[PDB]
């Protein structure tokens, strides 16, 4: 039973967890209370009694998320041991999260996991769900992170981050957050997923067509890209490719390891009846510069890897002639000692969307987990504006006063140059 | 749960503070008497950071009422909303420091100060987390400045780790109501930015003309100025008080908001200000709620932003808003309003929606900005200073209260140095 | 041959002269001779250019590649066989320029373990600069009373913890506050001190004896600051003069890095000073026109040390192993950036009694 | 040996920095002690306040009222008691950066009978700057003698008094013009003066000797011409290294400026505001408006080294032009 687990941190955690949980209780036909009225062991503890407990653990500092979230439909669903709560939330700083509130419930944490750990019969990895910018979800997380790869190291920690827009900026102190949690990922990190929000309100404009959504929306994107990505875990596919591969097969080299996600097909209800929803058509739509997650231009960075995860009825044949016209193209970029990176999670169980949700019922559809330099120009911008942040030392007085230091953040910004300089050198 | 203290000083410290407390008893449902009768329990449940429950539905406001004349106090005892409070909260004294800072320092209220701190003190320990303190109070009268004064001191002196919070109500520039309330204004603020970390710039004059033109009132009795301050302040906290899809707290607004320690004065700033009857020759809306939101039309000091530049703003959005408006709104303002805008601080906003809206009213937010527009205030503040300080103008009464002018010196020279901090970062 | 010594002993005299007389602060990096426990624990690799530059390779092979040649020239670097008289023999021209009339600072930046105390207090074992200073100031004090002149020597003894003053001298609890005197605008003194006369360098070293006692009453000694005042005023009844000086003793806290070991307020209270050092140095290198002085109590109180008339020192402690060799670096950079520093000159104050 | 001079050459390097950094232009002040026939004048109220600041003060306490404050700062003051020795160890480094190839300037300012020639010249019993500064630099060039260096000194001798200038080595009287240097637009020369080679310290005591001779002094002989003259004294330094080149040119301009006191100052004021130009770091000065000036180009440029010694004659009835010289002086040290 390869059994993985999940975490949640944070607003983000917590509510992109509650979305991978409410979809992974539906596409499973789990009731809110945790029974069907095997294939799901991997996630859902079975209990005595006709209940299937998550193997997911929600934490946070603050405890209005928890809160709202045992107000929520799925207090039943889950077992109100794992709803660890804190008092205040980390003020939107690393620092707090990382040394001040967090040696206090990392413990507490800890002891939470390993039980399920040893609950778990064949352990996998980690689902860690938080931001990059917020405080808590950069503090608590690199320590968890670190304290976990001391724990095992050998398990595979799939981090599940935000990462921050270039242009809206929620909070006002992101690249000190971003900085320092990365400083503090990157080395124990197997590979952190990538996702923005500005290239999330463009698909949620121009492809499934909605003037208005809410986070759940966002959430709900997020949600069926993780189950696309465990579905070779929670189901049987032509080609199944599980989390351990995914190391060797994504990264090139052991610092690279940030790749973006990307959903398709991302159409209302509406356009379905004007597409007859080929599988050539959506593998050409998932590569297009405007359906990716991060908002970078793929077609100025070369790629390194492009994992294509599938479902439902569909043909490795055909799937095969599409990927090799689209390595035919032109404007598509690869590396060289990687001619051949086109790697399937070809599946044969069709995605089910939510009820009331906005995607409609597609026969197929395809998540690609894209890894390429073209992330290099995000990464630098973000550095230019903690550089120019820290130019002046505004605002340092709070992270000097919840235990940092500038000399790890010039150590942690040369990182980033070196990052960037990784990055380039990869791509001639 | 991180609750929070209330204290009161000066006639208009009470009388403001007793709009508040109806204004909130408005917002969970709380009847005069102290017992719940509203519908939603969400804010029964959190009513804990306010309302401390003492016996069967009684809520006891954890407030602190301050004074040296007894009449105020006879009012709100006389006034509804005055007999929820529990009756060991009203300590007050009998003498009364008329208007005269060094005797609300070192007289009368120099001995009700252990007397209300005993009190303070034990309800702070009666709660269980605490947050700040909000002196609700003016720096009008000397009384409610020299006790408010004493009291922070205090407060500090014991309290190092909490983030007060000031509602100074800064002097008119021109209605100008005590002969020598710029003297107890200067010495007040001096001790306040020794210890403070957050004052805002309240004109009389200005709500005045809001209320006259804005609001179209003919009778600006102090009941609407008072009514305003308490929607503000009540919007301060909602973020706290209240769940929201994106949370915030006093916390959030204490450590973004300062780039420095000392640069820690505040403006406020309300939307919707919607006349008598005037839904008729406009639609209430969001955009033009955010449009009439942050021009000098709708500022609550008279620091003229055209004169300023706002540091940093803080805009709540106390409802149910779109986050895609209100960063296409900032990023309009700062196109137009570059020039009354810091150039070396960008991506300055704090949007922060919280669900609940205030009764009857579907839209609400609450600006805060940090403008660079103060130092005006201040220097005519410290004109006046000087100019009546060349002749001493009416020092006798400080002075033979065993006060000397090296104290007047030092507040004056401190004043001067946070104009040329304000200008030397407006231009810079 | 004897020509040779008295060469030699006048270019040394020189040499003390010159970089004594240098402008703003003499930055003195002094490596302690390194623990046998540390040493077998973890040490890194040090040269001396010269007497007065160091370089710490440390010869490591991530840190290396990080950091390699740190070669930092200064005024003078000691060697860990330097003893308490190589340290004090160029301390004696500052006490010389003290008692002449001029205010001075003598500062000592290291971190826990480093030797700060045994520089100023000296240890149990062996002397440090505070007793030989009290000697070579009394016996100039004698040599002046030859000259003429009588001097007063007043001793005020303070604290400075988590932004509370404390007083050494007095247990009781009492509320400091220091500000600017009403005679000049660049002095500033302390509210409330506790203020002695010293009458004898046995009631100074009795003194001593109580305040560093209750120092250790009060790992807190890692982690303070501790300020000790000593004004001089000299009068000439001939002369009707008035010579006024002061010495100011301060220990720096720990600079080491919050890590673990470590409590929340005193580690914010370190980085208040640290911080707030670091930018008001780093503004006055800039030619800043303003330079954010009422930050923090620790510059406000040292303002005549560090923008008014006085000379400042700066005693670079620094532990030579490796495991504390990023804090090492970062202490030397500190040192070299406040060796770039520039200082107002230097002026003697005649107060003549005529009228 | 040959480590010995080239350690000597880094420290006169530094040094040579060092003056730069510092400024270069310094004022010091020297007030001559009264005589055996001056005993019976009237002084005035000198207060030392330190060794850089001195005020002087009126005795007639009418006067003394109305005057104000009268303090004045420079870089060095010199008490009666202070001897030549004294006066010449703040020369010495400039004699020292002349050998390094910068032109030095020496002036000494004062009304009639302040000491300037004292200051300068000096008397055979304790002789003054001249006489130390050719001491030292024949030492000087005698220690560059084991470094390959081969000095040779040209000592030129003229006189400026009423913008006209007179050679003091020849009583063949011709018509002499300051023209800019054929190898140099900025180094300056003057025609048809003699040019000798000083070989040792008794020919170029016999030069000044003949110089002082042919200048016919007046100074107390009717007030006429000595008194109302400046004499420039100019040490040129060739430093010839062999088997290295990289030959290095130094001046020594020794000048003995007339007297400031009320009545030619078309020099003096030129000269004055020259020096205010070049404190003030002004783009334009305006050289070429005297004489003096003119032929003190390549002297006061911004490597150029300037030294000015204000003399003072301690007595009531020249309080009036030594009030004059410190607020001259005041207006070089503020
Ligand atoms: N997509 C999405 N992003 C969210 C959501 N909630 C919060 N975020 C992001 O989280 C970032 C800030 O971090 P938070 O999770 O809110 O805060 P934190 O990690 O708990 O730590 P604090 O900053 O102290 O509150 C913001 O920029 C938000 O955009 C959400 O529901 N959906
Ligand atoms: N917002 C508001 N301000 C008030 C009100 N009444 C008075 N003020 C202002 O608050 C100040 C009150 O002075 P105060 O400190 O209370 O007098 P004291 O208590 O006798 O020392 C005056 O300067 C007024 O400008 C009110 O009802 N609302
Ligand atoms: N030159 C030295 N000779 C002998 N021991 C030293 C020397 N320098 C430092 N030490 C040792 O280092 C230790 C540091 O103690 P202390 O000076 O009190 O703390 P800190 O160095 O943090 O100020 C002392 O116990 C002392 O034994
Ligand atoms: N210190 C002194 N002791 C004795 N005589 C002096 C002293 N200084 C100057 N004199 C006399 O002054 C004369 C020199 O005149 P001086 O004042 O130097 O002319 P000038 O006014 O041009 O400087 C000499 O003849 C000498 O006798
Ligand atoms: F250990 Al020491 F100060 F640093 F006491
Ligand atoms: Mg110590
Ligand atoms: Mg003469």
């Amino acid at each position: 039973m390869r059994e993985c687990i999940s975490i949640h941190v944070g607003q983000a955690g917590v509510q992109i967890g509650n979305a991978c949980w409410e979809l992974y209780c539906l596409e499973h036909g789990i009731q809110p209370d945790g029974q069907m009225p095997d294939s799901f062991n991997t996630f859902f503890s079975e209990t005595g009694a006709g209940k299937h407990v998550p193997r997911a653990v929600f934490v946070d500092l603050e405890p209005t998320v928890i809160d709202e979230v045992r107000t929520g439909t799925y207090r039943q669903l889950f077992h109100p041991e794992q709803l660890i709560t804190g008092k205040e939330d980390a003020a939107n700083n690393y620092a707090r999260g990382h040394y001040t509130i967090g040696k206090e419930i990392i413990d507490l944490v800890l002891d939470r996991i390993r039980k399920l750990a040893d609950q778990c019969t064949g352990l996998q990895g980690f689902l860690v769900f938080h931001s990059f910018g917020g405080g808590t979800g950069s503090g608590f997380t690199s320590l968890l992170m670190e304290r976990l790869s001391v724990d095992y190291g050998k398990k595979s920690k799939l981090e599940f981050s935000i990462y921050p827009a270039p242009q809206v900026s929620t909070a006002v102190v992101e690249p000190y957050n971003s900085i320092l949690t990365t400083h503090t990922t990157l080395e124990h990190s197997d590979c952190a997923f990538m996702v923005d929000n500005e290239a999330i309100y463009d698909i949620c404009r121009r492809n499934l067509d909605i003037e208005r959504p809410t986070y759940t929306n966002l959430n709900r994107l997020i949600s069926q890209i993780v189950s696309s990505i465990t579905a070779s875990l929670r189901f049987d596919g032509a080609l199944n490719v599980d989390l351990t591969e995914f190391q060797t097969n994504l990264v090139p080299y052991p610092r690279i390891h940030f790749p973006l996600a990307t959903y398709a097909p991302v159409i209302s209800a509406e356009k379905a009846y004007h597409e007859q929803l080929s599988v050539a058509e959506i593998t050409n739509a998932c590569f297009e510069p405007a359906n990716q997650m991060v908002k970078c231009d793929p077609r100025h960075g070369k790629y390194m890897a492009c994992c294509l995860l599938y479902r439902g009825d569909v043909v490795p044949k055909d799937v095969n002639a599409a990927i090799a016209t689209i390595k035919t193209k032109r404007s598509i970029q690869f590396v060289d000692w990687c001619p051949t990176g086109f790697k399937v999670g070809i599946n044969y169980q069709p995605p089910t969307v939510v009820p009331g949700g906005d995607l409609a019922k597609v026969q197929r559809a395809v998540c690609m987990l894209s890894n390429t330099t073209a992330i290099a120009e995000a990464w630098a911008r973000l550095d230019h504006k903690f550089d120019l942040m820290y130019a002046k030392r505004a605002f340092v007085h709070w992270y000097v006063g919840e235990g940092m230091e500038e000399g790890e953040f010039s150590e942690a910004r040369e990182d980033m140059a070196a990052l960037e300089k990784d990055y380039e050198e990869v791509g001639v | 749960m991180r609750e929070i203290v209330h204290i009161q000083a000066g006639q208009c410290g009470n009388q403001i503070g007793a709009k508040f407390w109806e204004v909130i008893s408005d917002e969970h449902g709380i009847d005069p008497t102290g017992t719940y009768h509203g519908d939603s329990d969400l804010q029964l449940d959190r009513i804990s950071v306010y309302y401390n429950e003492a016996t069967g539905g009684k809520y006891v406001p954890r407030a602190i009422l301050v004074d040296l004349e007894p009449g105020t106090m006879d009012s709100v005892r006389s006034g509804p909303f005055g007999q929820i409070f529990r009756p060991d909260n009203f300590v007050f004294g009998q003498s009364g420091a008329g208007n005269n800072w060094a005797k609300g320092h070192y007289t009368e209220g120099a001995e009700l100060v252990d007397s209300v701190l005993d009190v303070v003190r034990k309800e702070a320990e009666s709660c269980d987390c605490l947050q700040g303190f909000q002196l609700t109070h003016s720096l009008g009268g000397g009384t409610g400045s020299g006790m408010g004064t004493l009291l922070i001191s205090k407060i500090r002196e014991e309290y190092p780790d909490r983030i007060m919070n000031t509602f100074s109500v800064v002097p008119s520039p021109k209605v100008s109501d005590t002969v020598v309330e710029p003297y107890n204004a200067t010495l007040s603020v001096h001790q306040l930015v020794e210890n403070t970390d957050e004052t805002y710039c309240i004109d009389n004059e200005a709500l005045y003309d809001i209320c006259f033109r804005t609001l179209k009132l003919t009778t600006p009795t102090y009941g609407d100025l008072n009514h305003l301050v308490s929607a503000t302040m009540s919007g301060v906290t909602t973020c706290l008080r209240f769940p929201g899809q994106l949370n915030a707290d006093l916390r959030k607004l204490a450590v973004n908001m300062v780039p420095f320690p000392r640069l820690h004065f505040f403006m406020p700033g309300f939307a919707p200000l919607t006349s008598r009857g005037s839904q008729q020759y406009r639609a209430l809306t969001v955009p033009e709620l955010t449009q009439q939101v942050f021009d000098a039309k709708n500022m609550m000091a008279a620091c003229d932003p055209r004169h300023g530049r706002y540091l940093t703003v803080a805009a709540v959005f106390r409802g149910r808003m779109s986050m895609k408006e209100v960063d296409e709104q900032m990023l309009n303002v700062q196109n137009k309003n570059s020039s009354y805008f810091v150039e070396w601080i960008p991506n300055n906003v704090k949007t922060a929606v919280c669900d609940i809206p205030p009764r009857g009213l579907k839209m609400a937010v609450t600006f805060i900005g940090n403008s660079t527009a103060i130092q005006e205030l201040f220097k005519r503040i410290s004109e006046q200073f000087t100019a009546m300080f060349r002749r001493k103008a009416f020092l006798h009464w400080y002075t033979g209260e065993g006060m000397d002018e090296m104290e007047f010196t030092e507040a004056e020279s401190n004043m001067n140095d946070l104009v040329s901090e304000y200008q030397q970062y407006q231009d810079a | 041959k004897e020509q040779l010594f008295q060469s030699n002993m006048e270019r040394k005299e020189l040499h003390n002269t010159v970089m004594d007389l240098r402008g703003n602060i003499r930055v003195f990096c002094r490596i302690r001779p390194p623990l046998e426990s540390e040493e077998n624990r973890m040490c890194c690799t040090w040269t001396y250019h010269d007497e007065s530059t160091v370089e710490l390779q440390s010869i490591d092979a991530q840190a290396k590649s990080k950091m390699g040649q740190q070669i930092f020239s200064f005024d003078q670097v000691f060697h860990p066989l330097s003893s308490q008289s190589d340290i004090f023999e160029m301390v004696s021209p500052l006490i010389q320029s003290a008692l002449d009339g001029y205010n001075i600072c003598i500062f000592a930046y290291g971190q826990t373990g480093s030797g700060k105390t045994y520089t100023m207090d000296g240890v149990p074992e062996s002397v440090g600069v505070i007793p030989r200073t009290v000697d070579l100031l009394f016996d100039s004090i004698r040599g002046y009373r030859n000259l003429g002149w009588e001097y007063e020597i007043k001793a005020t003894f303070l604290e400075i913890k988590n932004e509370v003053l404390y007083d050494l001298l007095s247990n009781e609890q009492k509320d400091m506050e220091i500000r600017m005197a009403k005679n000049n605008k660049n002095d500033i003194y302390v509210s409330n001190i506790t203020e002695e006369t010293v009458l004898d360098p046995n009631h100074l070293r009795h003194l001593m004896h109580t305040a560093k006692m209750n120092r250790a009453t009060a790992e807190r000694s890692s982690r303070s600051h501790a300020v000790t005042k000593l004004e001089l005023i000299g009068r000439h009844a001939e002369k009707q003069e008035i010579s006024v000086g002061s010495i100011n003793l301060v220990d720096l806290a720990g600079s080491e890095s919050p890590k673990t070991s470590t409590r929340m307020t005193e580690t914010k209270n370190i980085n208040r000073s640290l911080s707030e050092l670091t930018n008001v140095i780093l503004a006055l290198l800039q030619k800043q026109d303003h330079i954010p002085y009422r930050n923090s109590k620790l510059t406000h109180l040292l303002m005549p040390s560090l923008g008014g008339n006085s000379k400042t020192l700066m005693f670079i402690n620094v532990s030579p192993f490796q495991d504390c060799f990023q804090e090492s670096v970062k202490s030397l950079r500190f040192a070299a950036s406040v060796n770039s520093c520039k200082m107002t000159k230097a002026k003697r104050n005649r107060y003549l009694n005529n009228s």
